[PDB]
């Protein structure tokens, strides 16, 4: 789980 | 599959152009006199929020969104450092002797010794954005240089392809045509193009020097801290 | 400066004959292999290209036109990227194998005796693996690496005087003629114009990834001092 | 005087 997962996506 | 190999160069530009991150600011703090843990928290803020801009601006590259999430993780988490870094480079290219990190902070490389290994950065990239200066890089090909770097960063390090270097010729052909429509003749086209992309290699490396800083200094959000995590196979 | 008045073809010409040759290791297949035995192979190989390299460098047009101050610091940039690159070329028919010395072929199961090497290994065979996919031609290597020993340190330079400077704008003239030699090259090869500008874009590309390879090859080689040669010792040591 | 920078000096 990263912030750069959300952050791409969100 | 990919739309983007189907854009004109014209339509490649102005495609660039839309997506550029805004110019943010840093801190109004009037304290002038800057001491090692002010000046680096500053830095630090100030790319800790460039970098959720700089995440925006990725999807709107385009073929970048044509990539699975791995590829797209991969390729920011390598190239985040030399996409600031070029950027820094650019707005600073009007301000000889100085960098412009924002509007409201522009420093020349005597503030940069607060900080100890940052003044070697720091005259790297006044070299770098000397050195933009006197080629008269345009806006036009800064972004096609900083998009080139978002794709070509980690593109060789996909191993446990192909897509990103079509998307990368394609970026090439927007150089060239840019360069023609300048007026410069072919040879100096392409003696152009080799310079810019020579001066990515130096931007890489002040990437990788700064890294070797970043983790061994090592209050920066878990955004950031992942980013610079990524780079500790060392 | 005789190098801004060669043609292409001589350019080619005098690169191809500066070739250093390709060096054998003392290695013995009889002993197992240790931590410590494969990085002394890698040690005394790199001491002793390192000597060629250092009389290449000089038979590269417009490289002794430099001061000897420019000299210095260009190869002491630069000295790891070379050995990489030449690794790398020889290496490309030979795929998932490094071709250190023709009686030393590894892979990276063998990378894997010293702690952080593989990594490196990988992104070695990943970019050798590119120059196969091209089909990288020996007269386009020469130039990417002549290319390196010119670029990788030329905004390191103190520069402190304007005559200093000038020193900077004669290696700007050379590379462009290296540029000049590379399209040369590929119109010759039956390229048409927009792909001569492509691979000429894909061959610097591949520039970058070697100057990273050679970052973090400087990064691990800090530290493997701390646990050779005296010419290594100090190119090694113009890197902390 | 370095060792790089004798080698290139030899002549
Ligand atoms: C946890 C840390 C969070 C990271 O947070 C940071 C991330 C980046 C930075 C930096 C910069 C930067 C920031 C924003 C921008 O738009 C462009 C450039 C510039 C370049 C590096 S730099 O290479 O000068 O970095 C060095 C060099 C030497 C010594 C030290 Cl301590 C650092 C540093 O100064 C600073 C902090
Ligand atoms: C004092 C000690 C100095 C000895 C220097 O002597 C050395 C210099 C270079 C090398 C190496 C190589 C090499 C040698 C010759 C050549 O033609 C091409 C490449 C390759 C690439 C580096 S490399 O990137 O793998 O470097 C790493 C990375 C991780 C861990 C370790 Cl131990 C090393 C290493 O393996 C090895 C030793």
């Amino acid at each position: 789980h990263k912030i750069l997962h959300r952050l791409l996506q969100d | 599959n990919s739309l983007a190999l189907s854009l004109t160069a014209d339509q490649m530009v102005s495609a660039l152009l839309d997506a550029e991150p805004p110019i943010l600011y840093s801190e109004y703090d009037p304290t002038r006199p800057f001491s090692e843990a002010s000046m680096m928290g500053l830095l630090t803020n100030l790319a800790d929020r460039e970098l959720v801009h700089m995440i925006n601006w990725a999807k709107r590259v385009p073929g970048f969104v044509d990539l699975t999430l791995h590829d797209q993780v991969h390729l920011l988490e390598c190239a985040w450092l030399e996409i600031l870094m070029i950027g820094l480079v650019w707005r600073s290219m009007e301000h000889p002797g100085k960098l412009l990190f924002a509007p409201n902070l522009l420093l020349d490389r005597n503030q940069g010794k607060c900080v100890e290994g940052m003044v070697e950065i720091f005259d790297m990239l006044l070299a770098t954005s000397s050195r933009f200066r006197m080629m008269n890089l345009q806006g036009e090909e800064f972004v096609c240089l900083k998009s080139i770097i978002l794709l070509n960063s980690g593109v060789y390090t996909f191993l446990s392809k192909d897509h990103i270097h079509r998307v990368l010729d394609k970026i090439t052909d927007t150089l060239i045509h840019l360069m023609a429509k300048a007026g410069l003749t072919l040879q100096q086209q392409h003696q152009r193009l080799a310079q810019l992309l020579l001066i990515l290699s130096h931007i890489r490396h002040m990437s990788n020097k700064g890294m070797e800083h970043l983790y061994s200094m090592k209050p920066l959000s878990d955004l950031l801290l992942e980013m610079l995590d990524a780079h500790r196979l060392h």
